[PDB]
């Protein structure tokens, strides 16, 4: 608390604050230019896919069929854009997360992908690229139902991450 | 004040009590009073049990607004786990270490803190005390403790000890005349709590148990507000300051959050959650490790301190009222001054004895250093070779033990003297000879002749000699001489000095033979014309360091006044030998004296130095002995009664200051109980001073009250530096919260990981601290004004949040993008994710790039965050580490590396983070994930930046010390 001093401060943090978040900004703009446009420079927290689905819990294009990895080329800029293949008792429908330059590998309970995909690109070298029923005979009850996929390069983590690679959802149609 | 009888005679007293002077009461009617009266005994307060002593603590200040906080946590929990359950630990287990901090921190404390001899029916006999009572008849000799308070009617020579009301040793005459108006000063009393000395008397007992003078000093010094310590005060400002600013954004925080479109139930849970951030939760415990620590250094120092707070009190008083004896002094006197060769000679008074010799030279010397010896009954008590001369005890009267101490340190052993000449007959001192003469034969084995030797009354043996040895030749009396004497006799006098006159005979043989029989009876030889040998006179000694303790304490800015139960010409004389009353100071009447000018005709206020008698201060109103407070720079009041040293405890205390009072004995007492912070001695000091005082002096080292100053000082600093230090981290903790809350962004920092940087991290850096030295020289400044200066300020708060916690907050921030946008989330489409993001059904979300990840796959990243978050912390608490070491010099010039304790603070701290994250079991038991070599590297622009922040505004400081930065900035 002071008079006809204030301005000392004011003036102060103004470019003192400024000195700070232009220092501040100095750091994430160096930083910033040292990561590629395509791909982050660290991949192992993706290391395994997920599963993940859809019930909350194409022109130009080319055509595909069942087969083996595609290889686009480098993840590079100097080809335009990547193309991109074409694609009660409810529904579900499963995907893989998307993981850039990952080649998946493959080359009784109660009563109840293609590799032409991969490896997946990125947005910014493709951007509308396109990632590739329970008729059952109960009704009425809480159903445990885990959908998983298989792999070398799929992992599971039961303890942690229970859609690391896999679903676990409780479907009941009371009717 | 007390109101008495010493006034009536003694048969209207026996009238009163129905009692017989001769007789003394019957034994029945001594029952019948005792059943009336009840006990001679003092009604205690109640032992004061184990229970409610730890449970006071648990308020301890901070601990009750600990209580706030959890019990508002638990408002956060009660509210959530009602409407929103939200199963998890955070709000309970946050509130609960806070209040277990208190009993944890609590434990900090707990883990380092008879006979009288009576008449009755005309007969004496030996009875419990207890069984006196008011109206008996006692006795009391040399060497015992009076019983109670008693009316002295008759006593034949007794001297009495009344340090325990005065604080001054020397002995006291009693008789049964009423000497004074004021009963603590009449002769005629004798009071309980005190011990004759030597000589007998009989008297009436006036007073029993708790009704005594000091039977109630306990009960009126003890049952006193003994006010606290300046320390304690402080350690409330800096929380109130806290608290001020946890209240103003937890709040803000609420309402913030409710524009944007929170509802009660969320505004609310985020004030509560804006807790953490403000209250430093390792605040308590580090000031008290600070406290503890220094404490311990004091131990080695031979300073014992009883409490914690009292480390510090040594810093914010303007005057401190000292009691002489045992608290200056250690209790105790001697002879001082010889006179003889026509002049004056001072003797060495010290225990340690470290003055100078005097003279070794003159025949006149041996002569009367043989009279000394021989003309001399004392003897010391067996067995003492181990200890030193003055030290040792002696059978004998005061004044006899003084010349034997004398004799035989400089003289060599006085029994070798005593045996060499052989005592044949003596005259012991009459009372109407006030002389003592003896008759010796003499060692020298030629002569071996009679020699006389006596000792008395100056004016006594002036008036028995013809002539004088001077050197070592007798001459004429002649009256130039007799002048010379009477001006030594009257000099000495002055001192407050006690004088005998010295002298011999070298009998004629031809009167006496070999054989020849003396007569003690009647003089069978010559009492007059014997030659006049010297003077020898008294004096007393201080303790060594004490003059140099006071004029310590005079730099430190501290007054030192003198409050003595003594005489005045005593107390002065020590005052100006410790240096209370400096030289060339005076006082009106020395003026007077020397000017040859009335005393009311010297203006006052031209003495700087005042002596002020007890009976002229019992006439003074309060706002007389203010103004003399106010009026001078050296204070001695003596014979001081034991109210009157309270009084101007309080008197002082009235100014303002903080004031602490040094005392041996009962009589300090009330004085000590009021001070804000009592020291007794712990040799010396009675038991009555020590159960009153909140510190003890061991040793009885009075140079220890100035360390005990100085430990107030060095820590108190250090102590603001650890506060700062651990709060900055309290920034760059709350607001990820908050900005997660506004930005609707991934959750940066957890509840967890905070615990780790506080319970972890941050202590061996924030104890660190303590190690600590000076910037400047603390000595040289004034004590701290504890009401102005505060241990945390809002010049702090602005420092640790304001400025550089934010700086910490940012290098947080970053690594959070930095992990992130590596792994595949840029930051610009963090905004608003949260929901997505924390929703656990979406197993489904989709990054930048336009991957997929599952509820758990993100997550991983997301704590991957939390431990590269707490890391930048740790990297950014290392700038605040090196900073914080100084608050005005630079690092370079504290050097910020001399603190090893510091730089261990370091290593380990990084060592503990970096076990956090790569340790296996740790990212299940405490979500710490392993982190990139790459990911450590990000705080670090905003550690540097901090360093030289801060080290850029410490030297605009420096330069310019009148203004602004620090005004602002300077703790």
């Amino acid at each position: 608390r002071t008079l006809s001093r204030w301005v000392w401060i004011s003036l102060y943090y103004v470019a003192f604050y400024v000195v700070m978040s232009g220092i501040f900004a100095l750091c994430i703009y160096v930083l910033m230019r040292t990561i590629d446009p395509y791909t982050p420079d660290y991949q192992d927290q993706l290391k395994s896919p997920g599963v993940t689905l859809r019930p909350d819990v194409q022109e130009g294009s080319i055509n595909c069929t069942s087969e083996k990895y595609f290889f686009q080329e480098s993840f590079l800029a100097p080809n335009h854009t990547k193309f991109s293949c074409k694609f009660g008792k409810p529904c579900f429908i499963i995907k893989m997360n998307r993981i850039v330059k990952f080649l998946p590998g493959n080359s009784d309970g109660p009563p109840l992908y293609s590799l032409h995909y991969f490896p997946y690109y990125g947005k910014k070298a493709q951007p509308h690229y396109s990632n590739p029923k329970l008729l059952n005979v109960p009704r009425n009850r809480d159903v445990v139902i885990v959908c998983k996929i298989l792999a070398e390069h799929v992992s599971f983590d039961n303890p942690h991450d229970p859609y690391e690679g896999k679903v676990e959802f409780k479907l009941k149609i009371q009717k | 004040m007390e109101i008495n009888d010493h006034q009536l005679s003694v048969a209207e007293l026996e009238q009163k009590y129905q009692t017989s002077a001769t007789k003394g009461l019957s034994a029945s009617l001594a029952a019948e009073l005792l059943l009336r009266d009840g006990p001679n005994a003092l009604r205690p307060p109640r032992g004061t049990p184990e229970y409610v002593k730890f449970a006071r603590q648990l308020a301890g200040g901070l601990q009750c607004l600990m209580w706030v906080a959890a019990a508002i946590c638990l408002i956060a929990f009660a509210i959530q786990a009602s409407e929103g359950d939200l199963t998890t630990d955070d709000n309970l287990y946050l509130a609960l270490a806070l209040i277990a901090v208190v009993v944890v921190t609590g434990c900090f404390g707990y883990y380092q803190e008879q006979q009288a001899t009576v008449i009755r029916d005309g007969d004496k006999f030996q009875i419990n005390a207890d069984q006196l009572v008011v109206g008996d008849l006692v006795e009391m000799k040399g060497g015992d403790r009076v019983p109670a308070d008693i009316r002295i009617l008759q006593a034949q020579g007794r001297k009495v000890d009344n340090s325990s009301l005065t604080g001054e040793s020397e002995p006291q005459t009693r008789s049964p005349e009423c000497t004074h108006e004021s009963p603590l000063e009449t002769r005629n009393i004798a009071f309980f709590s005190t011990m004759c000395l030597e000589g007998t008397a009989q008297g009436l007992v006036v007073n029993t148990g708790d009704r005594t003078i000091i039977g109630r000093i306990a009960s009126l010094a003890s049952g006193v507000e003994n006010e606290k310590t300046p320390i304690a005060i402080e350690i409330e400002h800096f929380v109130d300051i806290i608290a001020g600013l946890a209240i103003l954004f937890g709040a803000t925080f609420f309402i913030v959050a409710m524009c944007i479109g929170y509802t009660f139930l969320r505004a609310m849970v985020f004030f509560m959650a804006i807790v953490v951030a403000y209250v430093p939760e390792g605040l308590l415990a580090t000031v008290t490790v600070c406290l503890s620590l220094t404490a311990k250094r004091l131990a080695s120092k031979n300073c014992v301190v009883k409490n914690l707070e009292a480390v510090e009190t040594l810093g914010s008083t303007s005057v401190i009222c000292s009691d002489k004896t045992g608290t200056l002094t250690q209790n105790r006197m001697t002879v001082s001054h010889l006179w003889f060769d026509n002049h004056i000679h001072s003797a060495d008074t010290t225990e340690d004895q470290s003055g100078q010799t005097f003279d070794q030279s003159s025949e006149t010397w041996r002569a009367l250093c043989r009279v000394l010896t021989l003309c001399n009954r004392a003897a010391f008590k067996s067995g003492q070779d181990a200890v030193p001369v003055p030290k040792r005890i002696v059978i004998g009267d005061a004044s006899e033990t003084a010349l034997l101490k004398f004799s035989e340190l400089t003289l060599g052993n006085a029994m070798g003297y005593r045996e060499r000449f052989p005592k044949v007959c003596e005259i012991p001192f009459n009372s109407t000879n006030k002389f003592q003469l003896s008759i010796h034969t003499l060692e020298d084995p030629r002569d071996p002749r009679h020699v006389l030797v006596m000792k008395g009354a100056p004016e006594r043996v002036l008036e028995r000699c013809s002539s004088i040895l001077i050197k070592g030749q007798e001459l004429p009396l002649d009256e130039q001489w007799r002048e010379a004497f009477q001006t030594a006799y009257l000099s000495l006098g002055g001192l407050g000095e006690r004088v005998l006159g010295f002298c011999q005979l070298y009998l004629s043989e031809k009167d006496y033979p070999p054989g020849y029989a003396f007569d003690v009876e009647a003089m069978n030889f010559p009492t007059s014309g014997l030659s006049f040998a010297g003077l020898v006179s008294m004096i007393d000694p201080p303790r060594a360091t004490v003059p140099d303790a006071v004029l310590k304490c005079r730099t430190a800015g501290i007054r030192v006044i003198m409050v003595t139960g003594d005489h005045p010409i005593t107390a002065k004389a020590i005052a100006a030998s410790v240096g209370i009353i400096s030289e060339g100071s005076e006082t009106v009447e020395d003026i007077a004296a020397r000017l040859r000018v009335p005393v009311d005709q010297v203006n006052r206020k031209d003495a700087r130095a005042c002596v002020i008698n007890g009976m002229q201060l019992k006439d003074m109103d309060p706002s007389e002995l203010v103004e003399a407070l106010r009026t001078h720079p050296e204070m001695v009041f003596a014979r001081t009664s034991p109210q009157q040293k309270l009084v101007i405890v309080e008197s002082c205390q009235r100014l303002g200051a903080i004031v602490a009072v040094t005392g041996d004995g009962v009589n300090d007492s009330p004085a000590l109980k009021k001070a804000d912070i009592g020291v007794a001695m712990g040799i010396a000091g009675s038991d009555a001073a020590k159960n009153a005082a909140d510190m003890i002096l061991l040793d009885d080292n009075f140079a220890s009250i100035v360390t005990g100053v100085e430990q107030g000082r060095l820590i108190f600093d250090n102590l603001k530096k650890s506060i700062a230090y651990t709060l900055t981290k309290n920034i760059p903790e709350l607001t990820p919260y908050l900005i997660y809350i506004t930005v609707s962004v991934p959750l940066p920092l957890g509840c967890i990981t905070i615990l780790f940087i506080e319970l972890c991290t941050d202590i061996f850096p924030s104890v660190s601290l303590a190690y600590e030295k000076a910037e400047s020289d603390i000595m040289h400044l004034r004590p701290r004004n504890p009401k102005r200066d505060r241990l945390v300020n809002e010049p702090l708060a602005a420092y640790s949040y304001f400025q550089i916690g934010a700086i910490q907050s940012f290098a947080g921030f970053t690594d959070y993008f930095t992990a992130m946008a590596q792994e595949g989330w840029f930051p610009l489409l963090c905004v608003g994710l949260r929901p997505q993001w924390e929703n656990h059904h979406l197993q489904d979300l989709q990054d930048s790039y336009g991957q997929e990840w599952t509820f758990g796959q993100r997550l991983y990243q997301q704590y991957t965050c939390y431990t590269v978050f707490f890391i930048s912390i740790e990297m950014c608490q290392i700038a605040d580490v090196l900073i914080r070491k100084t608050r005005r010099l630079s690092a370079f010039q504290q050097g910020f590396f001399r603190n090893r304790i510091l730089v261990i603070a370091i290593v380990f701290q990084v060592c503990i983070g970096c076990f956090l994250c790569y340790c296996p079991g740790m990212p299940n038991i405490f979500n710490f994930m392993p982190i990139r070599f790459q990911w450590w590297l990000v705080p670090m622009p905003f550690g540097l930046l901090i360093f030289v922040y801060d080290e850029i505004r410490k030297l605009g400081v420096r330069c310019c010390p009148g203004s602004w930065w620090d005004q602002e900035l300077y703790y």
